[PDB]
Formats: C-alpha cells, structure tokens, sequence
C-alpha cells in the first residue's frame, strides 16, 4: 500500500587506474603480421 | 546519422564535426569547418551503414 519515492541517484564507488595509452607511439595497421 | 569525423591514429585526432550538427548562422549556414562524406547508395538502404 506504501510506494516509496524512487530516488534518481546511482552510487558507483568503481575507479579505474590510469590510461597511459597517450604516451606510446600509436600507428594504424592492417592483415596482421606487419 | 553521423557526427564527426576522425582522420588519423594518435597525432591527427580533429573531430572534425559533420554538416548536421555544428555551429549555424543565424541563416542556416555554419560558421565552423565540417566535411561532407558523399555516399554512393546501395541495396538495403543503410545510408552510411551499407557497402561500398
């Protein structure tokens, strides 16, 4: 008989670490075995 | 549809935007760079989505 008020947050609490994916040399390749 | 272009791995990364979204005059006519992506159509639609 008593429907709560569903609130709109959403606690995550998660980290990631860090990409250090912008450092390295990036370069676009094709068929593998370059 | 498509929004924005991406032209290179790691150093060129201009997103360059499409002519749909991006920043319009008062007219209808943009006022920053866009690109254009002409498509030639095909069998089952899929405007960008299909085959060469």
């Amino acid at each position: 008989f008593f429907t709560p008020q569903v609130l709109a947050l959403e606690v995550d609490c998660n980290i990631e670490c860090a990409s250090l994916l912008d450092l390295y040399g990036q370069i676009e390749v094709s068929r593998s075995t370059f | 549809d498509v929004e924005s272009f991406q032209y290179g791995d790691e150093a060129g990364k201009e997103t360059i935007p499409s002519f749909t979204k991006v920043e319009k005059n008062d007219k209808g006519r943009p006022i920053k760079n866009y690109a254009f992506m002409i498509v030639k159509p095909s069998i089952n639609g899929a405007m960008n989505f299909d085959v060469q």
